[PDB]
């Protein structure tokens, strides 16, 4: 439980995290579905225990760059994730991404877009050069 | 179609004794057949169902016996109220409805 | 046509064996002899051939295998002596629960026609826009 | 001794069609429901008449303690088709599917050829509170569909009148696959020391409304008045005020006219069939018959046959296929070589006179 | 007592006129009405993706789509310039100053009252109570910016429409402006037209009483300064009743915004659809990819695998047409309400029922879940 | 006790329509099923129609396929059985039967009616 | 221009006239014209909106004066013509 | 390929049975087809667009160039003066 698993429960194939559950479940029934029609509850066969399902990780990746020319580095933004769930992937070598930027501590930035990798933070303001996401943007600065 | 046969189409027998009547099948139909008594201006009777079972209210004198294509229908006691036409229908093949052609029992 | 190279494989199968060898079939014959390629461009002939695969007091030369570990991969050859194991014991021999890989293919001049002694050779293509080693009978008129 | 007076079955009747959970859903389902306000056929008891079973009955009883023991299901209640039998005693169950013989009442009389024996906890559940007032409701539904005998209670001391109003669910006890065939249905009675309502499930299409824990709190008809649709075409319970576009609407057709310029188209099958000198069976005579309409009464009144075996084409399928040619070989033959005359024979006129191909599409009539 | 009747619809009161070759009408009484209009101004941004709907993990599947060539990066374009177009969008509508200003810290503009429209400092959000008003009457299906992963396990009870929806590999992204500084922006603009007149709009801000803005609006309408200098207290009156009574509409009315909620249940009831799309089996043997594969060689599997392939892109196609077409209509009311408060807000507009029914004096802007409200 | 009566019969002349009832009482009609069977002059009995329980399923004979058109009336506890383009070897008499379920959906009839008779004529 | 026609088509009678099996297969690519339905709903509904936009910008309905002398400007080929029963102007007329 | 042999037609026809071949045949058509629709769908859509910068940019001409126009913001920022027109490959540039 709570490591991404491949199950076989009874015909049902698919990938998920369970975990415990308030459900309040009639003796009688056995599954569980959902406005779409997809299943997100499974009664557990022994100790009659109600178990979630949540799908996996996934998400796009956008390399923030500046022109081409002028630098040769960039930074990685892994939208929709939590970014010690990230962390622990990049950590775990579990990831699709084959290309792995940099995590020296000083550049990570969990934004409400996704967590970028690659740039640091400061606490200053400037005019927006290449957007980013929920009141952010980067630039390419002279230190 | 099932084309069904009356072997007597008319029977000649006195108050008392045995008549025996016979109807035949093109094709087999297994026990499912049935028995009908009909008088001249009435509404049919059911006899007998599944060619051996009779029906309730009826007499033990009606009795019959047969499978798959040769069917017997025998009344041990023939009375007062027996001389009429005898219609002979199958219900095997449900989709269409067949009958016989009827045999008629008269005073000899 | 033009084909760049051209694999001819020959070999005696029984009658239903006709039958059976085609591109994604089921079988001994086609899955631990010979199988073919789900995308096989080419041609297969038979041929009935019991005058020279039958003598009289019968021929037992030819082979065929019905037990081996795995499924054959496509134009994949397995010819091996190894005996199938039976459960867990590494019996290596003949008889009980430790079988002989391959069975005789024994051929009479008398049986019948699912099972006289077909000859079966197959042509194999890789037809493209490419050069070719293979032609057809076509002059070459001058260039305008 | 029974009665056989009418009551409305009002709502009631609904049960949980699958095994999975809901929560504040209100899903839409098609299957083998009892109707919204409907008749019901109310019995009384002081004889056990053999009701129909079609598509699944609803049943539904009140009672003070016990007078109704079990059922009885299967073809011919006699010792030539399979049967059942769910009586049910103080203490357990007897679900059985046998070939008893009968019993005019210790209910069988016969287990010669049967199997699938089945016991596990009584059906009844009854509770009082300290008084008898608390008469116990039992509402019970059974279908057979895809074999699968499937059973639905709920047990509940309702208000005690009579068939009620208010909604009640149906949860699942059993599910086991008799699956023989099942066309009627009887009722058991006591044996010594305001009930029997009987409705009939029809296919239709239901909303059910689902609370949060996985209970059906409500349902709406799709087809009982022109509202319960707009409910269902924005499904919901609430609807705005406004105007909405639920189906269309189609008048249906009559008659139906088969007019034509002419149509005998006569054939020679009469030509054929009214000869004279029907020739030998070593010089067998071929009509060729084209351009003519195939009626075969002309050929079903002209002889009555022996033997009218086909083999291509079915016997009673043959007015509503279109022929290139047909060919008519003739041949008076003895009693035998009727028997003989078929594809794929053998003898001294299959061989030598007339032999009919393996491949034959078509019939053979043989009239004495 | 209660029924439902038809009746042929009535165009309006009954009423004639006096004409004659001699005679004039002339007011000698005004009234000031403070009315209230809604724009969209943009929608929920989408990303959808390619081979994961269609063919979720399966290599076989994968390959068999490589076979129909580039159909799966013309619908990873689409979907953003619709995004960049929102954005474009907000950004026209609301960042039409370049200096955000702050209002006196004493509030006293000539008996105006201006609290209900200006910014509340006891809110954390910073917004007015009209905004407050707006923001709790608009109820939002997918917020976007929530990171709602995590919570699916949590759920407890069954899994919502955006639990689902990321079973689906379906997700939202979320604006660059948050609605933080989108309602600064407003104040800023608030600020500046409450203050220096319609100055700020052209050049350099100029301070100017209020009593004489509004008087130098009332010349522009075309009746003298006098008249507003003479009933200045009934006209700041007539104003603080106006502006306390839209308040009490905006609240008792079931729904005046209904144009943000319909943008929002369309968008909503678009994505539904092509989720329960993902369920049929367009004439195959199952609807399931796993179970075809193992039920079925593989030679033949191939023809039921293409079926499924054509029925899901087909539903997407038709899924980023009709967000197109949305897409345009959104761009159309943008602009317009660009327009309108880059005439109205920032001076005064002599066009006729364009800035709200009568003689146009001023209008405050109010920010709005994706969307703008003007008040007249 | 079981009633069941016909009317409707009478004289027509060829090419018309008619139409036939079949009251019934005293059984819980809504649960069976009912046949209309005619019997010609010197003929033996002839299946016609037939319709089932709530009304969804309904056969013909291939001799009145096309023509006639059977309907029933759980409300009333009426069946119904409208003709259309008689022609001349329509005439008979009509009786309707109830019928008790028996190896398939219905292949007994117990109860049979009088009887109306029918006959077309110039 | 300010409004088009309006326009209703129907999925089943369009694609099967009729026919059972075919209204059964048509119902085997689940909600694919429902959208089409509801598509030409909003348009017969925007149609509507345009024409009352357009149109119906007054509240009140006036009417002429019953003498028509303004001053020597003659508008008698645009007020509403009583013998004419659509009681409308003659450029209207020309126009219809 | 779409699904097909090849996707060369002059491929696919010699080296196939013609009773066979149409199978092959029939989904290069539907591919190509398509691929038409799509993209003379976009193609309506970009001129849409383009046809109302163009109504924009004609509006903006009539007002700024020929007259002065007193609405803010429109013909340039601040008050304005006038307005020069300049063409331009597929389109037009004001100088306010
Ligand atoms: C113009 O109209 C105003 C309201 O629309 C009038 O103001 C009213 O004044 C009375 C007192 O006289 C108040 O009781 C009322 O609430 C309202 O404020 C105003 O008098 C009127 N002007 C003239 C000249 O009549
Ligand atoms: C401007 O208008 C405000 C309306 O929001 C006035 O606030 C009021 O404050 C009183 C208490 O003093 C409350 O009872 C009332 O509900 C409202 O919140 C405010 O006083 C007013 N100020 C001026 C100068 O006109
Ligand atoms: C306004 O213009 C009308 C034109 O349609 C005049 O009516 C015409 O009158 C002439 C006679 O001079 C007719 O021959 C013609 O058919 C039409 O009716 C109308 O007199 C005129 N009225 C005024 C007040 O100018
Ligand atoms: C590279 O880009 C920078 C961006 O300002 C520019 O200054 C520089 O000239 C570019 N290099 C070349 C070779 O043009
Ligand atoms: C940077 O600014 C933030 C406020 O946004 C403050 O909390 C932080 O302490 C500042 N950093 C330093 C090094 O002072
Ligand atoms: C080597 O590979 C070929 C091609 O797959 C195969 O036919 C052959 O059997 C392999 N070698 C051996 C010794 O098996
Ligand atoms: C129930 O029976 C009564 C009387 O027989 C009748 O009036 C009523 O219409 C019937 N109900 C229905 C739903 O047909
Ligand atoms: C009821 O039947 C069960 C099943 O055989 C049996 O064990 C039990 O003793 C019976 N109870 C009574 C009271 O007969
Ligand atoms: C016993 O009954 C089963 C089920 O009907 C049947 O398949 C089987 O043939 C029967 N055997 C005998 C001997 O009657
Ligand atoms: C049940 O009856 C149907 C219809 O006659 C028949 O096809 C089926 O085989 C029967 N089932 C059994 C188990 O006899
Ligand atoms: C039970 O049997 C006894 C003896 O015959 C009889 O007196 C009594 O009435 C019976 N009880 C019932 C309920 O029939
Ligand atoms: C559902 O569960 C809640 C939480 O325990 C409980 O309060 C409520 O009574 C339950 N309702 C039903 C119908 O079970
Ligand atoms: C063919 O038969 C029809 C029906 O009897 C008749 O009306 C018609 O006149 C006949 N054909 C010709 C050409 O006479
Ligand atoms: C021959 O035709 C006549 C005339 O209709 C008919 O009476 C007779 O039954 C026919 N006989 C045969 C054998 O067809
Ligand atoms: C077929 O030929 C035989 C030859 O004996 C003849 O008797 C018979 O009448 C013929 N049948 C026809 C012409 O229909
Ligand atoms: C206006 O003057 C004209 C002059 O001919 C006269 O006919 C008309 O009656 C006058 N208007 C009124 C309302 O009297
Ligand atoms: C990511 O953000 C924080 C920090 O880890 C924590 O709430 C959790 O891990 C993630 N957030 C959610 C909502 O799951």
């Amino acid at each position: 439980k709570n490591k991404c698993v491949n199950f076989n429960f009874n015909g049902l194939t698919g990938t998920g995290v369970l975990t415990k559950s308030n459900k309040k479940f009639l003796p009688f029934q056995q599954f569980g579905r959902d406005i779409v029609d997809t299943t997100d509850a499974v009664r557990d066969p022994q100790t009659l225990e109600i178990l979630d399902i949540t799908p996996c990780s996934f998400g796009g990746v956008s390399v923030i760059t500046p022109g081409t020319n002028t630098s040769n580095q960039v930074a990685v933004l892994y939208q929709g994730v939590n970014c010690t769930e990230v962390s622990v992937a990049i950590h775990a070598d579990q990831l699709t991404p084959t290309w792995r930027v940099y995590s020296t501590g000083s550049n990570v930035f969990q934004t409400r877009a996704g967590c970028l990798i690659g740039a640091e933070y400061v606490n200053n303001s400037y005019e927006c050069d290449i957007p980013i996401g929920a009141g952010i943007c980067a630039s390419y600065q002279t230190q | 179609e099932i084309v069904m046969t009356q072997s007597p189409a008319t029977l000649s027998v006195s108050p008392g004794e045995r008549a025996t009547l016979s109807c035949r099948a093109s094709q087999s139909i297994s026990s499912n057949l049935a028995w009908y008594h009909q008088k001249p201006g009435q509404a049919p009777r059911l006899l007998i169902y599944g060619a051996s079972t009779r029906a309730t209210g009826i007499p033990a004198r009606f009795s019959g016996s047969g499978s798959g294509t040769e069917f017997t229908l025998t009344i041990s006691s023939l009375q007062s109220e027996d001389f009429a036409v005898y219609y002979c229908q199958q219900y095997n093949n449900w989709p269409p409805l067949t009958f016989g052609g009827g045999t008629k029992v008269e005073i000899k | 046509l033009c084909f760049t190279n051209v694999y001819a494989d020959s070999f005696v199968i029984k009658g239903n064996e006709v039958s059976q060898i085609a591109p994604g079939q089921t079988g001994n014959i086609a899955d631990y002899n010979y199988k073919l390629p789900d995308d096989f461009t080419g041609c297969v002939i038979a041929w009935n051939s019991n005058k020279l695969d039958s003598k009289h007091s019968g021929n037992y030369d030819y082979w065929y295998r019905l037990f081996r570990k795995s499924k054959l991969k496509p134009f994949e050859r397995d010819i091996s002596t190894e005996i199938y194991q039976a459960g867990n014991k590494p019996c290596k021999g003949k008889g009980p629960n430790c079988y002989f890989p391959l069975q005789s293919y024994g051929f009479r001049p008398t049986y019948g026609v699912g099972h006289q002694p077909y000859r079966v050779v197959v042509l194999s293509f890789e037809l493209l826009h490419a050069p070719a080693t293979v032609c057809g009978p076509k002059k070459s008129t001058n260039l305008v | 001794t029974t009665t056989q007076s009418y009551t409305n079955s009002f709502t009631r009747g609904v049960y949980y069609p699958d095994k999975v959970f809901r929560s504040s859903v209100l899903h839409l389902t098609q299957d083998l429901f009892l109707p919204f306000f409907s008749n019901v056929t109310w019995f009384h008891a002081i004889d056990n008449p053999v009701l129909p079973f079609n598509d699944g009955v609803y049943f539904a009883s009140t009672e003070k303690s016990n007078i109704i023991r079990g059922w009885i299901f299967g073809t011919t209640l006699d010792s030539k088709t399979q049967s059942l039998l769910i009586v049910n005693n103080a203490t357990n169950v007897f679900i059985k599917v046998c070939e008893f013989q009968f019993c005019n009442d210790g209910v069988y009389s016969s287990a010669n050829n049967c199997t699938f024996e089945y016991v596990s906890q009584p059906f009844l559940m009854d509770l009082e509170g300290k008084q008898g007032n608390f008469k116990n409701l039992r509402e019970f539904v059974f279908k057979n569909i895809d074999g699968y005998f499937k059973i639905y209670s709920k047990h509940t001391p309702i208000i005690g009148r009579d068939f009620p109003q208010g909604f009640s669910a149906l949860e699942p006890l059993v599910d086991l696959p008799i699956g023989i065939n099942i066309t009627r249905f009887q009722t058991l009675l006591a044996l010594n020391r305001a009930d029997y309502y009987v409705g009939y499930l029809q296919p239709r299409t239901f909303l059910l409304k689902y609370n949060e824990n996985g209970t059906i709190t409500d349902a709406v008809d799709c087809a009982l008045d022109p509202l319960s649709e707009t409910k269902c075409t924005l499904k919901s319970f609430t609807v705005e005020k406004g105007i909405y576009q639920t189906s269309n609407f189609r008048v249906q057709p009559t008659e139906s006219i088969v007019r034509f310029p002419n149509v005998t188209n006569l054939c020679p099958f009469h030509e054929v069939f009214n000869a004279t000198r029907f020739a030998s069976v070593y010089a067998w005579n071929r009509t060729r018959i084209s351009n003519c309409v195939a009626d075969y009464s002309v050929l079903y009144n002209f002889a009555p046959f022996f033997a009218f075996k086909c083999y291509g084409v079915s016997p009673t399928k043959l007015n509503d296929l279109c022929f290139t040619n047909v060919y008519a070989d003739s041949f008076v033959i003895k009693g035998n070589e009727v028997s003989q005359i078929a594809p794929g024979q053998t003898g001294n006129i299959a061989d030598y006179n007339y032999k009919l191909p393996d491949d034959f599409t078509g019939c053979v009539i043989a009239w004495n | 007592s209660q029924s439902i009747i038809a009746y042929t619809m009535s165009l309006g009161a009954e009423n004639s006129v006096a004409y004659s070759n001699n005679s004039i009408a002339i007011p000698t009484n005004f009234t000031i009405s403070v009315t209230t209009e809604i724009l969209p101004v943009s929608m929920t941004k989408t990303s959808v993706d390619c081979t994961m709907y269609i063919c979720g993990d399966s290599t076989e599947c994968s390959n068999l789509l490589l076979q129909y060539g580039s159909f799966c990066t013309q619908l990873k374009r689409a979907l953003t310039g619709i995004a960049v177009e929102q954005d474009k969008n907000t950004q026209e509508v609301f960042a039409q100053v370049k200096q955000i200003y702050k209002t006196p810290p004493i509030k006293y503009f000539g008996g105006f009252n201006f609290s209900q429209i200006l910014p509340d400092p006891s809110k954390p959000s910073k917004r007015s109570p009209i905004e407050d008003l707006l923001f709790n009457k608009v109820t939002l299906a997918d917020a976007g910016f929530i990171k709602q992963y995590g919570d699916c396990l949590g759920d407890i009870a069954a899994r919502d429409l955006i639990c689902a929806q990321k079973f689906n590999g379906l997700t939202v992204l979320p604006p660059l402006l948050t609605d933080e500084m989108i309602a600064q922006y407003t104040s800023a603009l608030l600020a500046g037209t409450i203050t220096s007149g319609w100055t700020f709009g052209a050049g350099p801000a100029l301070q100017i009483p209020f009593p004489m803005q509004m008087a130098y609006r009332f010349n522009g309408i075309g009746v003298t300064q006098n008249v507003l200098y003479e009933n200045q207290k009934l006209i700041a009156n007539q104003f603080n009743s106006a502006i306390g009574k839209i308040q009490d509409s905006l609240f008792s009315t079931p729904s005046a915004l209904g144009k943000l909620q319909d943008v929002v249940n369309h968008n909503a009831q678009a994505l539904n659809t092509l989720v329960k799309q993902l369920s049929s089996k367009f004439g195959a043997i199952s609807s399931v990819l796993n179970d075809i594969l193992s039920r079925l060689d593989p030679p033949e599997a191939e023809v039921q695998i293409d079926r499924l392939i054509t029925g899901r892109l087909q539903s997407l196609q038709t899924y980023v047409t009709q967000q197109l077409i949305r897409a345009a209509e959104i761009r159309a009311s943008a602009n317009l309400a660009a327009t309108k408060m880059s005439e109205c807000v920032l001076g005064q507009s002599k066009r006729v029922d364009f800035c709200g029914k009568g003689y146009h004096l001023m209008s405050f802007p109010q920010s709005a879940p994706h969307g703008v409200v003007f008040l007249h | 006790q079981v009633q069941l009566v016909e009317s409707g019969g009478g004289v027509v002349q060829p090419g018309r329509s008619l139409r036939l009832s079949c009251a019934a009482s005293g059984f819980p009609f809504i649960i069976y099923g009912m046949h209309w069977v005619r019997q010609a002059p010197g003929k033996g009995l002839e299946w016609v129609a037939v319709i089932s329980f709530d009304g969804r399923n309904t056969y013909y004979a291939d001799s009145v396929k096309g023509r006639f058109t059977i309907s029933r009336d759980n409300s009333k506890n009426t069946l119904y059985l409208q003709m259309n383009s008689l022609r001349a070897e329509d005439t008979a008499v009509y009786y309707c039967a109830k019928a008790e379920p028996y190896i398939s959906s219905f292949d007994l009839f117990d109860y049979w009616g009088q009887g109306t008779l029918v006959t077309v004529s110039s």
